[PDB]
């Protein structure tokens, strides 16, 4: 569609109330989508696949990490998604664990030795 | 392998052919032949309904050879 | 191809594998669309299906021939143990319909659990042929291999075992309540080692004989 | 648009001569 | 030449099956080819050669019934682990048509330690059964490697399951029917009636594991002997009156001990 | 058209793949909403912005609980 | 040297262990094969065009970072101590070669690290060395992750030598820290609390960037994990089991001298005594109260 009309349906899926009942969080959505729109690091789904493996070992499961590998292969086999990195990074950002160090962790390319 | 599986079905088909030939030679006394072929006919009445139900599932597929032969195992044993 | 293979495993030899009465399903034929090493993989898989064939013939001939209701109980449990070998041939083609990418190794993989049951029950089947036992001491040679050590062949023999004791409560219901004998041929009327399993206490058997005898008067 | 059209009855007839994803 | 031909062969040498241009050429050495691309092949082919070592042993000892029920439980555990190994290999096959992870060098990294461990384990447990083998596998749990100690305790949970079923046949019933000597009691096969308490049951010392002490075996020996003496002499048969190993030993064996001694 | 609808079946197949990925990760998202997100990245979007949007919207339903 | 060293420690912890028989050892081939560590065409690169030379040298160093030698570059075989050298071909253009020299030390501070992980994974060095080499083990895996990223980026026709020289410096700091730590624990034959005081001090030493402080703090906890369990055991409960002799308290019987009496105060005597150099040097101020 267009992004401005697409966010309001999100406001009806996540919130149970109508978009004529609340606008303030819709206004925060507009505020963050307007100001910045483009990524600051490079993309590849290979790196976030190796990071989804790191998250799945982290939740103390090990079977679903071999599940995610056949599933991520099916994602390549079909090939209908235009940017496969964004939605996988997106599911990665909203992770939840039912149940040291974080300055080592595998990051993206910094784009500080990169000019487009 | 095809030649063997249809051969097994053919070996069962002789036993149904002999019975149907015996039935045809009654409608085409001993005083027990009719009472015996009556029960045989009733057996075929039940058995044919089961088989036609499988064909009804064919008009509406995902069924292969290995499904129906394993399904009909306790009947082809009873045939022998 | 694998529609052919998953029915070759069901028992039909074909002209890719050659049946033999020494070891069945032997492949030595070369194909340039197959790997030359693939045969080795195939060879391992062949060892499963051969036994599956060798068992079924065994069920056909019985029920010096071997006869008895014990032969209607060993072969009976032999039916039920082979059923998840049928289910796992259906599920494989179900997966192959959706994903044709999966290779022969997934077949070899998925049926790794039957490379434990089949030899350890194969030796019992061979013991029951080379020796000519058909009586009540067949419960003994089945009962000693029940202990196992490999869990899935450990429980499968349990499946047969209860059936035999259920069959031995048909004889010991006609005998013990109605005083009725020779509704089955034997394996006044004495106690012999052949008609009594050698891990059941003899005093209980004496009580059994007394209770069976007193009914008729 | 996608979810509106997704809800249709799929292939339950399976080919044995077109094993890989039969339409 | 193309790298995919190598990738095809090395994809097979994991399973224990030689490729077309990569084959096992020496028994003490690993797979030999028959610059960098050459030097990486020996690196990955180590794991399938290690796989040959453990697969042959879990083939052999499973059909050996003079090795005992314990040892066949070892083979069951080995078979389950090799099952998980081939389960990785299926995904590693179908990922082509191409996905390389340093040509699968990242993939092989933690299975390598898992093969190294059990290749050590099959050789340290050579010629053992019962509590001897249980001490030999408890030997590998003095480790600060968290992956390895977890990998070992799963196997210890697996092997100690038959021995506890013999244990509670000696707590609640007082009968031992073993013809494979894997229990810590050496029974005398000739019958004793008055020497029954003293002589029919002796302590076999070589089937005691390293999670049991002398007092434990001796208290359980006394309990089983006591409730067997209750039947074979006294003729008053009862209908089965009732961190160590998660410390379920010392509750049961104490309550049992108290019961049998009071009633006798 | 026939091939244009088998592609839609293909879209649903990857959507069920992402369904398993959503449960093993314990996200609150369902299938319709993820199709909206798929259209959003068809037009191009920061996942860091979508996560901030949803990380405001879900915990603005916990403020009227 | 190492094969001697292992058995030399094995016998002391053998004769100490009077509740445990036949302490475990690893098979010989786990030391025999050099195919268990990462480090083990002949054409002049000099006359080549430049952008082919660049792709060539990037491919060779990227192999060298994970041990295995590249195409125009060799590990000079030393295979004694934690020092290792590499040789690039002298027919390289000089300026590029000097940048290659700047990238090279990370490989020697790879080879020392994996050798440490192989030598100190055995039972002759104790459970602290087991946990220490086992938690050090994960950062090597992560290093392979990082060079897999650079494999992609070099495949995509966009990697230059300056870019990769920028990329490898945060990992260069990490591998430098762990090579220095591995050298220091290697030379002194440190195990038990003697390599737990050293990581106490090493956790103190680097605190100005905090890129390495998370590293040594978690490595301190990972190496102190079995020791805290043995301590907690001695604290709550008079029983200890002390599986390898690297604990502060040592128990040798003084019951065989003063039998069925505490008329010597033998417990406060040489029955339950201290080892001096097996205290990790921050439980020193509670040392009497612990005993």
């Amino acid at each position: 569609k267009s992004p401005n009309v697409l966010l309001q349906n999100l406001c009806c899926r996540i919130l149970g109330r109508s978009e004529a009942d609340v606008a303030q969080q819709f206004q925060y959505a507009v505020r963050v989508i307007g100001s910045n729109f483009a990524p600051t690091v490079e993309r590849d789904e290979f790196l976030v696949a190796e990071k989804i493996k790191k998250e799945l070992i982290r939740q103390r499961r090990e079977a679903d990490a071999a599940l995610f590998s056949e599933l991520h292969r099916k994602l390549h086999s079909q090939g209908v998604l235009k940017n496969k990195w964004s939605i996988l990074y997106l599911l990665l950002s909203l992770s939840e664990d039912p149940r040291s160090y974080a300055t080592l962790f595998a990051q993206a390319l910094p784009r500080d030795a990169h000019s487009t | 392998c095809l030649r063997s599986v249809l051969e097994q079905i053919a070996a069962y088909g002789q036993v149904v052919f002999r019975l149907q030939e015996f039935i045809d030679e009654v409608m085409g006394p001993f005083r027990t032949y009719q009472a015996f072929m009556w029960a045989l006919y009733k057996y075929f009445i039940s058995f044919k309904e089961e088989l036609a139900e499988i064909e009804k599932c064919i008009i509406n597929t995902t069924i292969t050879l290995a499904i129906v032969v394993d399904k009909l195992a306790p009947r082809l044993s009873q045939l022998k | 191809m694998i529609h052919e293979l998953l029915l070759a495993l069901s028992g039909y030899p074909g002209s890719i594998f050659t049946w033999n009465k020494r070891s069945g399903l032997q492949v030595s034929q070369d194909f340039p669309f197959l790997h030359p090493s693939e045969t080795s993989v195939l060879n391992r898989l062949c060892r499963l299906g051969t036994d599956y064939i060798r068992f079924t013939e065994f069920i056909e001939q019985y029920t010096g021939g071997l006869h008895g209701i014990y032969l209607r109980a060993f072969c009976t449990g032999l039916d039920s143990v082979l059923q998840p070998y049928r289910q796992a041939l259906l599920d494989l083609e179900q997966e192959f319909l959706g994903d044709p990418h999966l290779s022969i190794s997934h077949v070899n993989y998925f049926l790794d659990q039957f490379q434990l049951l089949f030899p350890s029950v194969m030796v019992v089947v061979e013991q029951i042929k080379s020796q000519k036992i058909h009586g009540c001491q067949i419960l003994e040679t089945v009962y000693k291999h029940s202990c196992g050590g490999l869990p899935p062949v450990r429980s499968a023999l349990e499946k047969i075992l209860a059936v035999c004791h259920g069959v031995m409560y048909k004889q010991l219901s006609a005998w013990m309540l109605h005083g009725l004998l020779l509704d089955q041929h034997e394996e006044q009327f004495s106690l012999r080692v052949e008609i009594l399993p050698s891990y059941i206490p003899v005093r209980v058997a004496e009580k059994i004989l007394f209770v069976g005898e007193s009914v008729q008067m | 648009l996608w979810e509106a059209a997704l809800t249709y009855e799929a292939s339950k007839r399976r080919c044995w001569e077109r094993v890989g994803c039969p339409p | 030449i193309t790298e995919a031909a190598l990738v095809r062969d090395i994809l097979y040498v994991f399973q224990g099956i030689d490729g077309k241009n990569i084959k096992m050429n020496n028994t003490e050495n690993c797979y030999k080819v028959e610059r960098s691309l050459r030097d990486t092949a020996v690196r990955l082919s180590e794991l399938g050669w290690l796989h040959n070592k453990i697969r042959r042993y879990t083939d052999q000892r499973s059909l050996d019934r003079s090795f005992g029920l314990v040892g066949q439980s070892f083979c069951a555990a080995l078979h389950q682990e090799l099952r998980e190994y081939y389960r990785l290999l299926s995904v590693l096959h179908s990922q082509l048509q191409s996905l390389t992870l340093r040509r699968l060098l990242v993939w092989t990294y933690d299975p390598k330690i898992r093969l190294k461990t059990l290749a050590a384990l099959v050789d340290h447990c050579q010629g053992r059964k019962g509590g001897e083998l249980a001490s030999a596998v408890h030997a590998y749990t003095k480790t600060g490697d968290p992956y390895m100690r977890s990998l070992v305790q799963h196997i210890l949970s697996l092997v100690s399951h038959p021995v506890l079923s013999f244990l509670y046949r000696w707590i609640y019933d007082g009968e031992l029917e073993d013809t494979y000597h894997e229990f810590f009691v050496a029974s005398d096969p000739t019958v004793k009636t008055d020497r029954l308490w003293h002589d029919k049951y002796t302590l076999r010392k070589s089937m005691i594991p390293s999670f049991m002490t002398m007092d434990q075996s001796r208290k359980v020996l006394l309990i089983g002997k006591s409730i067997n003496f209750l039947h074979q002499v006294c003729h008053d048969q009862t209908p089965t009156t009732k961190t160590d190993l998660e410390n379920a030993f010392q509750g049961k064996i104490d309550a049992a001990y108290f019961e049998t001694s009071k009633y006798l | 058209a026939a091939a244009a609808a088998a592609n839609l079946n293909a879209v649903r197949e990857t959507m069920d793949v992402l369904l398993e990925i959503s449960r093993i990760l314990n996200t609150g998202l369902d299938m319709e909403t993820l199709s909206i997100c798929v259209r959003l990245c068809e037009q191009g979007i920061n996942p860091e912005a979508l996560s901030s949007v949803i990380k405001e919207l879900r915990k603005a339903t916990e403020a009227l609980k | 040297q190492s094969l001697e060293l292992k058995r030399k420690m094995l016998r002391d912890k053998q004769n100490k262990k009077n509740s445990g028989q036949h302490l475990p050892i690893f098979p010989a081939w786990v030391y025999e094969r050099p195919a268990l560590i990462g480090d083990f065409t002949a054409l002049p690169i000099g006359t080549l065009p430049l952008a082919s030379q660049e792709s060539a040298v990037v491919e060779d160093l990227l192999y060298v970072l994970v041990g295995v030698d590249g195409r125009y570059v060799s590990a000079q075989p030393l295979a004694g101590r934690q020092s290792r050298t590499f040789l690039v071909d002298p027919n390289l253009d000089l300026s590029i070669r000097e940048l290659v020299h700047r990238i090279l030390p990370v490989a020697a501070s790879y080879s020392a690290v994996t050798r440490f992980i192989e030598e100190k994974s055995s039972f002759e060095y104790g459970q602290v060395n087991h946990a220490l080499a086992a938690a050090m083990r994960t950062l090597v895996k992560e290093h392979l992750i990082l060079v897999s990223q650079l494999e992609q980026l070099h495949r995509q026709g966009l990697l230059s030598l300056q870019k990769l020289w920028f990329y490898i410096q945060p990992a260069m700091r990490t591998m430098d820290i762990l090579a220095s730590l591995a050298t220091s624990v290697d030379k002194g034959e440190c195990l038990g609390g003697s390599t737990l005081s050293l990581l106490h001090d090493r956790s103190f030493s680097y605190t100005g960037d905090s890129q390495a402080q998370e590293l040594c703090l978690y490595l301190t906890k990972a190496a102190s994990a079995p020791y805290f369990e043995v301590l907690e055991k001695w604290i709550y409960r008079g029983i200890i089991h002390d599986p390898y002799s690297e604990f502060m308290v040592e128990e040798h019987e003084l019951r065989k001298e003063r039998i069925q009496e505490d008329y010597n105060d033998k417990y406060w005597d040489q029955r339950y005594t201290i080892v001096q150099q097996q205290i990790p040097s921050f439980l020193q101020k509670m040392a009497d109260k612990i005993l």
